[PDB]
């Protein structure tokens, strides 16, 4: 149980930090695009799914 | 002044642009930009672009760069001369640019910047530039004809 | 020279000056002093005094200004012109002085430092200065009208 | 630019010399070198000649002055006035000489370096040099009239 | 004339040259040699000396370059004009000569050949010429400034 329960806390680490990072990655990648470009479009749904 | 000089050992190693109160150099380029008050600036990476950005300071904003996407066909305005724009590629003649003038601007017939050149192609009779500008949407793209090396 | 601007990005938001061999920077201004040699100095605060000051390096020590505590009434001048001092205050007419002129010294008619001036106060037909000055013993004190800003 | 001057507190205090391509500053002269590129080298100490030396940048190998080992009797100059080399001895009119020329090399009819001054003795009538120079058979000497003081 | 260019696919690598009846080019430059009479022999690796060699066929033996070992200190000529010679160094002013140039011969005011360049290097102001000489007894050396590129 004690090496069980520190695999578990382990993973759910490395997989939530991975996943908001790639998530935060995302919306970089995303929004960059739009940040040196003032005068753009910048679709509503952009400010729903990458931000 | 519009365009500022990057100086890494005393000489020019390339040139940082402001345009609509944001400061755009190349991300390759190292040293330090000859301006006091965009020398303090710290940028950020935009890995997509090969460039770092951010903003000046306020008293500065007032006199930026103009923005501008609209690219029909025909020449545009660079520091070394003309340069001509088909296809949606922008070229120059060969011998004309080279290493050290890296993030130089591009500007139209009326003023307002289309590109920053960050690299290009050196070809038999022409050469094609290597530069980031903005698509139909207004939205930020990178231009990097085939064999483009950075300057 | 005999006054140094006091720069912190790039840009004078204050002033230095050396007086009898000292260097006088305001307290409230931070930032670089616009020289090399004067700049390595470490100095001393007199924060009651709203100033900060060292020893003047040995080659810079004959090129300073001198001071007097004789302020008979009359006119003095300093870098934006005439200067009234009158009922024991110094004032310049509305709009003449402002923010960026701290550190900078008022003069007689002699060159010689009478005030440094640190702040000021706007009245009905001229802006009261805030300034640093010698009493009739030619001891230090800080003259200031009712209600000054830092400048 | 072929002999620079060195820097201690803002002030000259002697020269580093581009010469054989090979950069050669005094011990005793303490600062840095004016030109960025000859004082970003690191340089190797020979105490037995009190001299300091480092090999030159790319550019500067071959702008320098270049040496002789051959030096008859007759007149040598150098930037205070003519130099009388009579005896083996290098010897200047009285109070040509002084703080601050220490580095700066004597030259011949030809411009090509003799020796490099470091000190001297006031004779009376005229004064001796205290000097880095090079032997009949072409090897650094160093060679000083008793009593020399370094400049 | 004594002087061949050697071509691989229409543009020219370096040249050949015949010099005491003997062909010679550099292991480096790649391509046929224009004239057939030469292009035909079988030529021996000198990578001691980085240079490939062969017999002059007796029809060709009338067009010999006279060599010698005597080079005084001078001007020599060249292709692309003079050739300055100091301390066993050929140097030629900056922007004279490059890729391409390998295996011209040097000559001095008689017409005979004292050395054949290889390479070079700049040297600020002036190039700095890797060649093949023959030193005082007529042996035939290597001199190779250091970074030289081949040409």
């Amino acid at each position: 149980t004690i090496i069980g329960l520190c695999t578990c806390v382990a993973i759910i680490m490395v997989s939530c930090v991975t996943s908001v990072w790639l998530l935060c990655r995302t919306r970089n990648l995303c929004i960059t695009p739009y940040k040196l470009a003032p005068n753009a479009q910048v679709p509503i749904l952009l400010a729903l799914l990458c931000c | 002044d519009k365009t500022f000089p990057i100086m890494l050992n005393g000489q020019v190693n390339g040139y940082a642009c402001v345009v609509g109160g944001r400061v755009f150099k190349p991300l390759h380029v190292e040293g330090r930009i000859d301006n006091e008050q965009l020398a303090a600036i710290k940028l950020k990476k935009a890995s997509i672009y090969d460039l770092e950005y951010g903003d000046v300071p306020q008293c500065m904003k007032s006199d930026t760069l103009q923005y501008t996407s609209d690219k029909p066909p025909g020449f545009y305005n660079w520091h070394h001369g003309a340069v001509q724009y088909e296809n949606n590629r922008f070229t120059v003649p060969r011998g004309v640019g080279g290493k050290g003038d890296s993030g130089r601007p591009i500007l139209d017939n009326k003023g307002r910047v289309v590109a920053i050149v960050l690299g290009g192609v050196n070809e038999g009779s022409r050469t094609a530039l290597s530069v980031v500008t903005w698509n139909q949407k207004g939205v930020t793209v990178k231009d990097t004809p085939e064999g483009s090396e950075p300057w």
